């Protein structure tokens, strides 16, 4: 309920629950209504059953870590650079043997014993350069195996997905792109209060094309990635956080105001009913209705943590081994026929 | 000024009055007796929290004020059927209004009337900030079972093809378990292998296996350094409805918890909680200073006050040593008000200005001031 | 403030320094070469 | 073997996890930082008289 | 045979054998675990910041 102008005539009527309770169907009001300032004007709101504040709403995502390859720390120039530097060490290695002071094929295959960090090969070179220059080159495959490894662990370590909206003053919110669809429940507390705001109220014009019909088609739409955002009370997002698995309230609480049971502006029952919540509240009787009903966790701690490496992005290692396989197979028909 | 939200500042020494900030209250306590009619006026000027809601009020509706701060009582506790404190002011028509911490409940609107809560007070745990150390299961996290599982049956069809080798070209024989060992070797850096015998497709296929060797490890490392460091999260107790209080000695040597004696805290906890309030009793401590001095000491485990003061305290402590679990699980959650005169007029007319004031967003401006510290991250 | 979030590669530019070192060495290795031939003359 | 392996890759991954997050501290920015508008009092900071 | 044991491994001939002989490279090969992991790490942390 809110006020709004009728479609024909001139005098402005309330809405919903409002109307119903003013215009003499309704002698109370049992059920979670906001307490504000435009509503207190013709309504006496009892004291506040519980506390709450307006939070959002946001879809949880997978971290999707997005490896895709793993030479992706590497620049395809300096994957094949180091090949063609392996040989040129390796054919310097065998040509360091003719003059006086090894085998040209196992001086080659030692640079690339040498770099892959494998155990094949046999014999080390016996000249005193070839020999300062596999000690300068086992330097070098370390530093090439080194520096991968800082630059795979860095770019792991910088793969934040993004940064959630946070409170109300985020300048993302204050003025939002055009794909960043988000509403909220029409005819509500929310909707009177970005209406009042002054900036939030240009802002409020982009929410107002698409507002959901009610907070649980709203929070059905999160879920199915049509709804970036939902803006609304947080005893509700709070039920609707824990249940689901896939829904967590990003923001911080900024509209600090709790349900009420309100009556009219004349009737005996204000009276002793708003004695009755101050003592229920103190005998812990609202903690029990709240142990039972509102609070049963079955998801929460928020982990929140990086992504763990899947099958789908260190495939391409596994195709090189495959790959492997088979020139092996092409290899052995040579071996044979070179035989 | 027994609650951070007024303070009381004697006088700006440059002009002798205080600056358009605060308001002048006048610090009329009554200091040696009744001897005579002398109330030890000394002007000065307080300013905080409830002083702006208060000079808010005032021009949103027109009236003037003249503070007259307090004789004889902190907030006022029923003796013998008489009220002190700002209770016992407003009960004897002398104050027609109070304002600051009231901490609103049934004894004290039984006689005197309030407006509506303008911020919220209950009951918070306060504890140190435990340290947050890595998950026991994290060697074996940053890598799936998939790729485990692949990464076996590769090694199971490399000896497949190893054996396949048997049949190679002229150049102890080269079996599936010599091989098998040597490609476990290969991926965990080296044990002492026996290699391919010759044969270029052998000396190759080991080759090839120990390139996807070198990157499978240097990805685990990669990714075992990223969660190490992002991932920190842990939470000392739930709350006061955890088993942790309920039941104290089913542990290690208990934990230790107790308030403020003669409160409001107590008084409740007494109420609706016998054995919570025993071992509070046996565990009594001194005044908030104190308590936080043996918090940090690590003498006591848990501390029991109101929301908003844990808070505040919370807020500008040295670093952020203290944590408050708080925040949705607060207990017997009341509110802080204006105490109206009884049966009076303005009662409306104030809780609407101060609805009015909710409306637009002007009290966030006013707990972003006053009620915030370092660690509010 | 401009925020250090960036997935830098390793371009053939960007890590050279260690061909230089090797280049280097290659060169050692050869007036060693040459010392170590005049040497057996 | 393995547990060779997840003994030196652990002390590698903890100790680079300690060496990133070792940032000594935060200096001031601007001038709405909460620890100048009530600062300790180790911290003595002043201006040109006048 | 110490060169090769600080950059991993290239392919040496060891002590003939004499305990002082084994163990004096085995503790040189326990400064190179700790070198080399160490050099890593603190690669690893300037590439980010
Ligand atoms: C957390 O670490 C700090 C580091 O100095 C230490 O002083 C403190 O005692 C630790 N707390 C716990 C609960 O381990």
């Amino acid at each position: 309920g809110t006020q709004e102008r009728v479609q024909n005539s001139n005098k402005k009527e309330w809405n919903g629950m409002m109307g119903e309770l003013l215009s003499g169907q309704a002698d109370m009001i049992v059920a979670p209504l906001t307490i504000n300032n435009e509503r207190a004007q013709y309504i006496e709101f009892s004291k506040p059953f519980k506390y709450q504040g307006l939070t959002i709403l946001v879809k949880k995502e997978i971290p999707r870590s997005t490896l895709d390859s793993f030479m992706q720390p590497f620049q395809s120039t300096l994957w094949l650079l180091v090949g063609l530097s392996v040989h040129v060490v390796a054919v310097m290695l065998y040509l360091l043997d003719r003059f006086s002071p090894l085998t040209l094929s196992s001086a080659m295959w030692f640079s690339w014993g040498v770099l892959l960090n494998s155990g094949i090969g046999e014999g080390a070179p016996r000249s005193f350069s070839a020999r300062i220059l596999g000690m300068v080159w086992a330097g070098f495959a370390m530093i090439i195996v080194a520096s991968y490894t800082a630059n795979l662990a860095a770019f792991l370590v910088l793969d934040r997905p993004e940064e959630r909206i946070t409170g109300i003053n985020d300048p993302r919110l204050r003025n939002p792109s055009d794909k960043f669809i988000y509403a909220t429940v029409k005819q509500s507390s929310v909707d009177i209060y970005f209406r009042r705001q002054v900036e939030l109220s240009t802002m409020y014009r982009h929410m107002e094309k698409h507002n959901y019909e009610s907070a649980a088609e709203a929070i059905q739409a999160v879920r199915d990635n049509k709804l970036h955002a939902f803006i609304w009370d947080s005893a509700v997002l709070e039920f609707e956080a824990s249940q689901k698995c896939d829904l967590v309230t990003t923001g911080e609480l900024f509209f600090r105001s709790g349900f009420g049971i309100g009556m009219r502006k004349d009737s005996p029952w204000k009276q002793q009913v708003s004695l009755s919540i101050l003592k229920s509240h103190e005998n812990g009787f609202m903690e029990d209705l709240d142990k039972t009903w509102v609070r049963y966790q079955e998801c929460d701690s928020r982990s929140n943590a990086p992504a763990t490496l899947t099958c789908e992005n260190m495939a391409g290692v596994f195709m090189l081994v495959a790959g492997g396989i088979v020139a092996g197979i092409f290899l052995i028909f040579i071996e044979i026929a070179y035989k | 000024e027994e609650a951070p939200f007024v303070i009381v500042e004697s006088v700006d020494p440059l002009s002798g009055t205080c600056m358009r900030n605060t308001v002048p209250c006048q610090k009329r306590i009554i200091s040696e007796n009744k001897t005579d009619e002398e109330p030890g006026y000394i002007k000065k000027c307080c300013k905080g929290f409830c002083i702006d809601i208060l000079k808010k009020i005032s021009k949103s509706v027109k009236f003037t004020y003249d503070l007259y701060l307090v004789t004889n009582g902190k907030h006022g506790k029923k003796i013998n059927g008489t009220w002190n404190g700002m209770i016992g002011e407003v009960v004897m028509k002398r104050a027609y209004m109070a304002v600051g911490s009231l901490t609103i409940n049934e004894e004290r609107s039984e006689v005197v009337d309030f407006s509506v809560p303008f911020i919220e007070t209950g009951i918070s745990v306060m504890v140190s900030r435990s340290n947050g150390t890595v998950s026991p299961s994290a060697f074996l996290e940053p890598f799936s079972a998939c790729v485990w599982v692949m990464m076996f049956v590769m090694l199971l069809i490399v000896s497949a093809v190893a054996v396949f080798v048997f049949e190679y070209f002229s150049p102890p024989s080269f079996t599936i378990g010599k091989a098998i060992w040597l490609l476990w070797g290969l991926v965990f850096n080296n044990s002492v292998p026996v290699q391919n015998p010759k044969g270029t497709t052998s000396k190759i296929m080991v080759s090839v296996w120990a390139f996807f060797a070198v990157i499978f490890l240097a990805s685990y490392t990669a990714n075992l350094a990223a969660f190490m460091i992002q991932e920190e999260y842990v939470d000392q107790v739930s709350g006061l409805s955890d088993k942790k209080f309920q039941r104290p000695n089913d542990f290690s040597p208990p934990f230790r918890f107790g308030t403020v004696p003669n409160g409001s805290t107590e008084r409740n906890i007494r109420n609706n909680y016998a054995e919570m309030h025993a071992y509070m009793g046996k565990f009594n401590q001194r005044g908030v200073d104190d308590a936080l001095l043996s918090l940090k000491t690590g003498k006591l485990d848990a501390f029991i006050y109101d929301a908003a003061v844990l808070n505040y305290m919370a807020g500008r402590d040295e670093g952020c040593k203290l944590v408050t679990i708080g925040s949705g699980k607060v207990f017997a959650s009341t509110g802080y008000g204006i105490a109206i005169q009884k049966d009076s007029g303005w009662k409306r007319q104030v809780d609407l200005a101060i609805l009015q004031l909710f409306g637009d967003g002007e009290m966030e401006e006013l707990e972003a001031l006053w009620l915030t510290g370092i660690c509010h991250n | 403030e401009k925020n250090e979030v960036m997935s830098s590669q390793l371009d053939i530019d960007n890590m050279a320094g260690v061909f230089y070192m090797l280049g280097a060495a290659m060169a050692l290795s050869l007036i060693t070469f040459i010392s170590e031939h005049l040497f057996y003359w």
